[PDB]
């Protein structure tokens, strides 16, 4: 939730989410499921947000409802920050332990820097049992296991609470000996050494060295307790590995280019015609079946006889509508492609008439005879038809 | 005065380590080679905040902007430090500490 | 000196120096030695470090001990800042001139701008002869040559002295002539017109007049004696030439590529044992002979049968041991190398353990039946076996 | 104007213009000439000024007394600021219709973000008619057509002026109702409240209610008259596309490779020798025919016999004087390359010696003798001979 609010034209060509999948839609309490997807950067990356140099994988979910176990974004594991190079594609992996019961939509999400926060897509998971019943299990370099979800929290409260307990005895202990209104006109009449004397100093003294003794009694029990530690482990990643498998954009030989040369956005229609320049550089004739949104999919149902498994409020079955003519290798073509579909308003990509910058982006899919995908990233300026 | 007057005055004492020598292939002063070859450790070459040219720099007015700059700057931190040099001629004399 | 005390990771992951002279270890006074070496940079270079866009090669010497006549980073000489690009290679050389007699430790270093610097290998050097002989003879445009040691100095005296000398006179012919408690009380009565008259006014005006055009001949007899002078010559250069040679990090089809899979480091003990998947993509069967370090070097017995020439504090000749088999051409082979030195623990890399990183990386070379290095960068996560 | 007081090493180390044209030298009022161009961007860009990342193609003229239709840099429509790469050569063209008559020297300019403005060649443009006759039409989205000289202007003075002469009138009444000497006798007599009574607080509530209802209604109106409105349009555009055809810096098998050996110029002379070792990868001979500058043309008389069309304050038709023997295909030569015209002085070029990098810059055209063109880059330090 809080995509539909972001400008549709940041949403489009910032990040292009690609085959993503939820393991499991149902988990019980320390149940594991797996959410996986790929991401493209766009080429044309936006100078309002920062560069994806520096930028973190993560779940978007409300809360701690699952519990992170591992995550790994370009062949990596990445617990830290990492790198992502304008077009280029990445595989990504979520691990995520069932905590608290309920509904929840989780979505896969990538935070780069002083840009901020993309959103992809997100799906219901509905986790059963009780949090009571949740556990975290982790292994020590000695081989010991703890519960991460209660460890450690005892030895903050015997070190915590005792210190607020002893700051309100001191208070306390000076409120009633002295008071307020007393020691206030014992003060104002010149009377201020009458308040405190060398017996309050001698109490405060010893009360001092026992603080003291304390701190010192406590740190060194401490680091007998725990002699080996470390320090927090930060720092940027090294360079991830992206996608080199045949159809990804940047591949080789065989491959497909899109080029916008022009396209019509209905304001407030649900509407979106645009013309494409299609060169097949495949030895197969191509079929256009997927259009490739901030997260939604508007499909050719010409391609996409039988619609996917995807979340209902970002798959447009038959959202995509073109011409029923294969491409043939090493052809260049021009093509009208439609896209209509309620998901395009619903989504607030219809609110491009409000950005700065009415451009559009994502990835169109080609498919061969056989079912081989081709992959190629179209964007650029789009006009607003006003109707009423 | 004070702003204009302190590059003429350490003029003939600079003058002469900006004569020009020529090394391997480059042009060098008197001064980047006495820094070149008498070694520190820690002053490399980039950290020395000096002029490296400006597309908006023009008919040779770097010195005399400089000066004027100067000058102007030093007023009003003429003007302040007058009155922090008052201020620390007190004599008052506080009661509690 | 002063590396043992910088972060090993960093160390590690920044600079990773190799074949590194010193021409000669004795000269004399004005005697010219050469320093010679090669450095690579690491491909994961940390984010704590900046970039090494802007860089400046060095000799590390306790002072101008000797005189750097010349120095030579990536096929250019370099009196200014260059700028290094990651996961290259790039060879150096400093040609120094005896001045202090003395035995000091001269480093090849280089300073990295808000990064800052980086230490490599040492040697002593011992100069032997009088200061006082130095001569450092310098040809001007004009064909005349200068003494840089001595020249200009009396210049500098001639002009500076007389000035702090006459200011000087001013301040004891005011103090003289006033005074300080006599001028205090004038003031303080109402007299300060007392203090300073007409006449005070007059020689003021006379001094400041003198003053004045004393500067203005000072300055015309300048502009006479040095008609032609140019201003500070600064600004960064222009892009290095790399190493292209066979068997450097980054080269055409004959190479080797190691990959670090797991390593783990005694605490506080003095191994390194790491797993490395090797490939190999020569024509020859190679074995390895040496791991890098900061600075220090890890042989193989069995392939370094006799030890080089470098300094002891830093050659570790037995430091390796691999398995006797050698690894066959298009082979990919998983293979444990052990680390084993006193210098692991001198030179503070058993330090790992204090670092936010506890990372590795180096370089290792690999060698033919015939004798032909290949160079590998190899790098990563390493944990630390915590032993009493 | 303006660029002979720019630093010499800047403008021939940051932008190499070349073949630049102006369709017509004489146009009419309403009458639309094209400037076009292409640019080179040099290798060992200065680090004094910012990379060429943000960038704006502009018409550098005495104000709009030619109207930019249109242009073009980078094979794309450049309404915005472009990035240009460094090594990459750019094609420009400029559409401008004329407005004021008059004789105007116009040039091509491309202003770099905080490095700032470099300016190419300029050419004097005579536009003949009267400036009332100038029209501007600009159509809509909805068909409608207006002129951009006019459109507009009433509304804006009709919303602004009679606002300030409602501000004046205020002030006119209160100054008029209670003067300022008599007010202030009466608050300073302690009779502020006289001043001020319950009709003048009820005249100001009614004068705000007023105010406010006439903002209200304006802004209602507006809305009305203009249903349909777009924010301002900004941003960074997308890559461009560099020149890739035969004979450019920077193509395939076949072109030149020049490197400076070393150069003199004399100061403050003329000329500028210089040494040129030059590697020839096509397979026809070249002859040296131009040497390019900050924007002005040194060319070889026996290779360009007569002289071409181009401006004469930067065409020095026989400034370039070298040996007359041409060189062989994948034959490496030195050759000593001369340099001498009074335009090298009056565009103070000859000004290197007061730089702080006494550097040459540029690009260097070989001709074969079917007259195929290439160009190689060069530049690299000078010496100042200094000569009286
Ligand atoms: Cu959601
Ligand atoms: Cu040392
Ligand atoms: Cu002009």
């Amino acid at each position: 939730h809080g995509e539909k609010s972001q400008q549709a034209f940041l949403r489009m060509r910032t990040l292009n989410w690609y085959d993503v999948q939820w393991s499991k839609t149902t988990v019980n309490v320390n149940e594991e499921m797996v959410l996986s997807g790929k991401v493209h950067v766009f080429s044309a990356w936006p100078q309002a947000v920062a560069n994806p140099r520096v930028s973190f994988l993560n779940a978007g979910e409300p809360g701690p409802v699952l519990v992170r176990t591992a995550q790994f974004i370009g062949e990596q594991f990445a617990p830290r920050s990492v790198s992502l190079e304008i077009g280029k594609d990445y595989a990504f992996s979520i691990n995520l332990r069932g905590r608290r019961a309920g509904r929840w939509h989780v979505h896969a999400q990538i935070n780069v820097e002083g840009g901020g926060p993309i959103i992809g897509p997100g799906q219901w998971i509905e986790i059963k049992g009780d949090m009571k019943d949740f556990t975290d299990p982790v292994t020590l370099l000695d081989g010991s296991t703890v519960d991460l979800e209660h460890y450690g929290i005892s030895r903050v409260y015997a070190w915590h609470l005792p210190w607020m307990a002893v700051g309100a005895a001191w208070i306390f202990f000076w409120f009633v000996r002295k008071g307020i209104i007393t020691s206030y006109i014992r003060v104002a009449e010149g009377k201020a050494d009458d308040v405190i004397g060398d017996d309050d100093r001698r109490i405060g003294a010893i009360v001092l060295a026992l603080t003291i003794l304390a701190t010192i009694v406590g740190y060194a029990v401490t680091n007998s307790t725990f002699p080996r530690t470390i320090p927090l482990q930060a720092g940027l990643q090294k360079p991830l590995t992206p996608i080199e498998t045949e159809g990804t954009v940047g591949v080789g030989k065989e491959n497909v280019t899109t080029e916008l040369n022009g396209g019509v956005y209905k304001v407030p229609g649900r509407e979106l015609t645009i013309n494409v320049k299609v060169k097949n550089n495949t030895s197969q004739p191509l079929r256009l079946g997927e259009y490739t949104a901030a997260g939604l999919r508007f499909l050719n149902p010409d391609v996409f006889t039988t619609k996917p498994d995807f979340p209902d409020y970002l798959l447009a079955d038959r959202g995509l509508s073109v011409d029923a003519t294969p491409i043939a290798p090493g052809e260049a073509k021009e093509i009208v492609v439609k896209i209509q579909d309620a998901r395009w308003d619903i989504e607030r990509l219809s609110d491009l008439a409000y950005d700065t910058d009415s451009q559009i982006g994502g990835l169109l899919f080609f498919f061969s005879p056989d079912g081989k995908r081709y992959a190629s990233e179209i964007g650029g300026p789009v006009i607003p038809k006003f109707v009423a | 005065g004070w702003g204009l007057l302190f590059y003429p005055n350490n003029w003939p004492a600079i003058a002469a380590f900006h004569q020009a020598t020529e090394q391997h292939g480059q042009l060098m002063t008197l001064a980047d080679l006495i820094g070149f070859h008498f070694v520190r450790t820690s002053m490399p070459e980039y950290i020395r905040m000096v002029e490296r040219g400006t597309l908006r720099t023009f008919g040779k007015d770097v010195v005399p902007v400089a000066a004027f700059f100067s000058g102007f700057v030093s007023m009003m931190v003429y003007f302040l430090w007058w009155f922090m040099g008052r201020w620390y001629s007190t004599t008052k004399v506080i009661d509690t500490i």
